[PDB]
């Protein structure tokens, strides 16, 4: 399962 | 044995070509089992892999949910990095993340990866500890002190050892028949005349799974790796992997030299010499 | 910064004239990822292509698999043409049953 994305 | 789960995500900016694209790709060991194009008619995540389809339909809004929120930030962090970096708009760029975790035999984490890369380039990367970042350059340190003073890591070490260690394994069992197991390769070995006085032995390994194999040449029982020419593995287009290892030779001196084939399908690896005569 | 793409053309199976097979073309390590890839029989180029999907290795270049059905035989010839940011012009590969 694809995971949470963060913002650089 | 013991496997790995991994997600493969790309964002490009194209100037004048519409906003940036998105694509993402997924796979367990060397079997891919989901994608998605930000481009593509569906806009969702699509599966890529038999045993996936048989989630319920919440698991793939959930992906795709995702895949749209990441295509969201990508015409985000694109423009950032241009920030970081005192970049102008006219170029295209890329902007790479791999996120996954291998498993040990056991099941137990082996470790997990979370790292970027701008245009090819190191950007990024969750260390080891899976609790602090290394910054490849002076701007990437922009995101690590960014992430740090939000506890980035945390949460991408509690997916790490969480959600992604859980179900690498509910992907394994599904795709039982096919992921846990090994096609050992069919080899064969040929010969190509070169001169009057040199041949080409060519050592083959085709239809094997997973990828990971070893092709040596030895003369007399000696590591030939200097002179051995290896075509970089590929694959057959039906899951299998390919690939070859030749070593020029004197003309005669043939039986001189054997090759050696290791995959984790062999208990014992194969041993081979060319045969022409009679 | 740029890689030129790498290339191999090869069947799925053994080569065996007149028996039905798959022509494939795996360009990888290169960067960056916009790509263009042909597959051709005696220089005219095939129409049906299908391309796997966009990855990349743990260096960070990418790679793909292009590839059609095809049946190989005593004088028809097939390469591949790729074409990349790094190359001046086309790259024309011609594909050997033995490699």
């Amino acid at each position: 399962t694809t995971p949470e994305s963060a913002n650089l | 044995g013991s496997h790995s789960m991994k997600y493969f995500y790309t964002s490009m900016s194209r100037p004048g070509r519409g906003q940036p694209r998105f694509i993402a790709v997924g796979y367990v060991d060397d079997t891919q089992f989901v994608r998605f194009d930000s481009d593509a008619a569906s806009q969702r995540m699509e599966p890529r892999a038999p045993w996936v389809e048989q989630e319920g339909p919440e698991y793939w809004d959930r992906e795709t949910r995702n895949m749209k929120t990441e295509t969201q930030n990508a015409p985000v962090n694109l423009r950032t990095l241009l920030r970081y970096y005192n970049q102008s708009e006219a170029g295209s760029h890329t902007l790479q993340r791999m996120v996954g975790c291998d498993l040990g035999p056991d099941g137990r984490l082996l470790r997990g990866y979370e790292q970027y890369a701008y245009d090819g380039k190191d950007y990024i990367a969750l260390n080891e500890d899976l609790r602090s970042w290394t910054a490849a350059d002076v701007a990437a340190q922009n995101t690590q002190r960014k992430w740090e003073a939000a506890d980035v890591a945390e949460s991408m070490r509690a997916y790490l050892e969480g959600q992604c260690v859980e179900w690498l394994p509910r992907y394994l069992e599904k795709g039982k028949e096919t992921l846990q197991r090994t096609d050992p390769p069919k080899t064969h070995v040929t010969h190509h005349p070169v001169s009057d006085h040199e041949a080409t032995l060519r050592c083959w390994a085709l239809g094997f799974y997973p990828a990971e194999i070893t092709l040596t040449w030895q003369r007399d029982g000696e590591d030939q790796t200097q002179d051995t020419e290896l075509v970089e593995t590929r694959p057959a287009g039906d899951g299998t992997f390919q690939k070859w290892a030749a070593v020029v030779v004197p003309s005669g001196e043939e039986q001189r030299y054997t090759c050696h084939v290791q995959h984790e399908g062999l208990p014992k690896p194969h041993t081979l010499k060319w045969e022409p005569h009679h | 910064i740029q890689r030129t793409p790498k290339i191999q053309v090869y069947s799925r199976h053994p080569a065996e004239n007149g028996k039905s097979n798959f022509l494939n073309c795996y360009v990888s390590g290169f960067h960056p990822s916009d790509i263009e890839v042909d597959l051709l029989k005696n220089g005219e180029r095939i129409e049906k292509v299908e391309h796997s999907d966009l990855s990349f290795s743990k260096d960070w270049s990418f790679y793909l698999l292009y590839y059609t059905e095809f049946t190989p035989t005593e004088k028809d010839e097939y390469a591949c043409r790729v074409n990349h940011v790094t190359l001046s012009q086309p790259k024309i590969v011609k594909w050997d049953r033995d490699m």
